[PDB]
């Protein structure tokens, strides 16, 4: 089997939601479909698990209210339902494959998660959609632009459209206390190269069709 | 049910051997498995049955089992190893795991270079003022930036942010944020990022005035 | 050099509760009475015992959503209290709901393996709704040697034991790699000890 989920979403408190997973139109037989919810940098927490063929469901007993797995079976394809999502519902959710029921030997269990799908990221803040301000961060020499004030993740940074990739660190964004993201990317470049060479960050987020292009400064 | 991994993070030379723990409060009996994760991957599974390998793992991965006391061993580290380590017991549902493992590559000690960026003018013409602290290529992640503003400590208004460890040499960077509204930032004249770190034979202080 | 008690055979390896040489006619035999499908072949395979190791296959503990501690009968006793065989597991429903049941064992032992199950003839409309809520039940197993599936005869038969109802047992042999299905939602009696050959 290949399981493949829907794409990423971003959505506000008492919003619904259903993200979804396909991938197992054959499987043989008595197979669970389960849902496995991250949270950025915690562990890892099963939710519940479903049986495709005859739809049935157990929930853990730390969700049974909150969500609500299903499928259709028409598509072959299972989803996990929220009615009012919240900033706690921010994660990484997975759906996992193993088999229903089967053992072996001297009555072990053959329940280990066998396969998984990509990952569904959902995201709650919830701010709004806002596009960042680029600043230079003007100068072995080291320059940077920093990406400030925005939402959603991510943005994608680059220098000189690609051509520099020696001795850059485009640092994880951070959460302000606004809920809002500021990020920053720097490059180290021999010091005897400035005012010679130019050097632009090309700063991408696509949520807020935010295109922009600095070019980096001196003296 | 209850598994605890130990420890949370531990680092290891390329070569040698790492030891993961993951304890249960109660008997799974055996039926537990051990998956590695790597960074906006899912978790791929190494060990079932507590001892034996999945396809395509290794033989230098190593599952062993005392009752309650489960405990892989990697040995020969090369850097395909370098990951975090999950345990998960399918003994019954709910289906419980541990909290992680992170496996860190150990190199040298590395002193860090200091960087020190002043507010861009474009910056200030909003009204918030960011000054920016660079420390690059170090190791260990252990460093201390402290911010000095006018030789008054500061404290509680700044924000840091770290690279994983690096592919190509093992080491980390780290950018620290002082944020100061427009205001607040004229009324004062150095500005000092103050780098306390185990590769460093003293703290080592950059630092600017404005004009 | 094998010797019983007044167990019989089936008795024996069903594992009553009250427990080459049998008595004719044995004490204790099925606690529940009914007929174990098969039986004199089976006797024929046994007389060929080179090796034979109970092992588990299915945990009576990994019976979430059944009552699997209920299957006990005033037929079966033991100390004074009602019992059962101990080798099989005879599932009732739990909170008013019996879910179909879907396990399967697979056969990794290196060895042929004695595996033995049942279904229970309950007598009326009565007792089936009681013990396991669905009217209409069946039992379905299944290997690459054998397909079973079979209906619960409901019927008040003569009482023996203190029981108007019955139990039919099968058994067979599971050969290496091969894995056997269970399938049932009611009236199933379940594996959970079977023999090494
Ligand atoms: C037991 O059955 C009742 C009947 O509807 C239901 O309300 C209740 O949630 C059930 N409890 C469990 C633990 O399934
Ligand atoms: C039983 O397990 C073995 C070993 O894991 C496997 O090769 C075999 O195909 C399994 N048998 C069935 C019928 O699935």
């Amino acid at each position: 089997v290949q399981l493949v989920q829907s794409g990423a979403e971003v959505k506000k408190p008492g919003e619904s939601l259903r993200i979804s997973c396909k991938g197992f139109a054959y499987s043989s037989t008595y197979f669970w479909i389960s849902w496995v919810r991250q949270m950025p940098g915690k562990g890892l927490e099963w939710m519940g698990r479903i049986d495709p063929t005859d739809s049935y469901i157990n929930y853990s007993p730390s969700f049974q209210g909150h969500v609500t797995i299903s499928v259709d079976r028409s598509i072959s394809t299972v989803y996990l339902q929220w009615s009012s999502l919240k900033a706690s519902d921010t994660a990484m959710y997975y759906c996992a494959y193993h088999r229903r029921g089967h053992f072996y030997g001297s009555g072990s269990a053959w329940d280990w998660f066998e396969s998984w799908g990509q990952g569904t990221l959902v995201t709650v803040s919830s701010a709004s959609t806002k596009g960042p301000s680029v600043f230079p961060l003007a100068p072995t020499a080291a320059l940077g632009c920093l990406v400030k004030d925005y939402f959603p993740e991510p943005v994608t940074v680059s220098w000189n459209s690609g051509a520099l990739t020696s001795g850059v660190h485009t640092f994880p964004a951070v959460l302000q206390s606004s809920g809002l993201y500021s990020l920053s990317s720097v490059v180290t470049v021999p010091s005897s190269s400035l005012g010679t060479q130019t050097y632009i960050c090309n700063v991408n987020h696509k949520p807020s069709n935010t295109k922009v292009d600095k070019k980096v400064e001196s003296a | 049910i209850v598994l605890t991994q130990s420890p949370l993070t531990l680092s290891v030379s390329p070569g040698e051997r790492a030891t993961l723990s993951c304890r249960a409060s109660q008997s799974v009996s055996s039926n537990l498995a051990w998956y590695q994760q790597m960074p906006g991957q899912a978790p791929r599974l190494l060990i079932y049955g507590a001892s034996t390998r999945a396809t395509g793992i290794p033989a230098r991965l190593s599952g062993s089992a005392s009752g309650t006391e489960f405990t892989l061993t990697i040995s020969s580290l090369q850097s395909e190893d370098f990951a975090v380590y999950y345990c998960q017991q399918y003994n019954n549902w709910p289906y419980t795991f541990g909290q992680g493992t992170k496996l860190e590559i150990k190199r040298t000690v590395a002193a860090p270079s200091v960087f020190i960026f002043p507010p861009s003018d474009e910056q200030l013409k909003s009204g918030t003022a960011s000054v920016v602290c660079l420390l690059n290529n170090f190791y260990p992640r252990e460093a201390k930036v402290q911010w000095k503003v006018d030789n008054a400590l500061q404290s509680g208004n700044s924000q840091e942010s770290v690279t994983e460890q690096d592919s190509k040499d093992s080491t980390y960077s780290l950018s620290s944020t002082l944020t100061l509204s427009k205001a607040d930032y004229e009324k004062h004249k150095v500005y000092a990022c103050e780098v306390t770190h185990q590769g460093l034979s003293s703290p080592v202080t950059k630092s600017f005035n404005r004009g | 050099p094998l010797i019983l008690r007044d167990c019989s055979v089936a008795g024996w390896l069903l594992g009553n509760p009250m427990c080459i040489v049998e008595k004719a006619n044995p004490a204790n035999d099925l606690c529940y009475p009914g007929n174990f499908n098969d039986y004199e072949e089976l006797k024929h395979l046994l007389s060929r015992i080179n090796h034979f190791e109970k092992i588990q296959i299915i945990p009576k503990s990994s019976w979430s959503d059944h009552e699997a501690s209920s299957g006990v009968s005033s037929a079966c006793p033991y100390q004074g209290t009602p019992s059962f065989f101990r080798n099989v597991v005879w599932l009732i429903k739990k909170n008013n709901t019996y879910p179909t049941i879907k396990r399967s064992y697979n056969n990794t032992n290196q060895e042929d393996l004695l595996i033995l199950w049942g279904i229970h003839h309950s007598n009326d409309a009565a007792e089936q709704t009681k013990l396991y809520q669905n009217p209409t039940t069946y039992i379905s197993v299944g290997t690459s040697t054998l397909n079973q599936r079979l209906v619960p005869k409901i019927a008040t038969r003569s009482k023996v034991n203190g029981q108007s109802g019955r139990m039919d047992f099968f058994w067979t042999i599971l050969k290496p790699n091969d894995a056997i299905n269970f399938e049932s939602n009611g009236n199933f009696i379940a594996p959970e000890y079977a023999y090494k050959i």
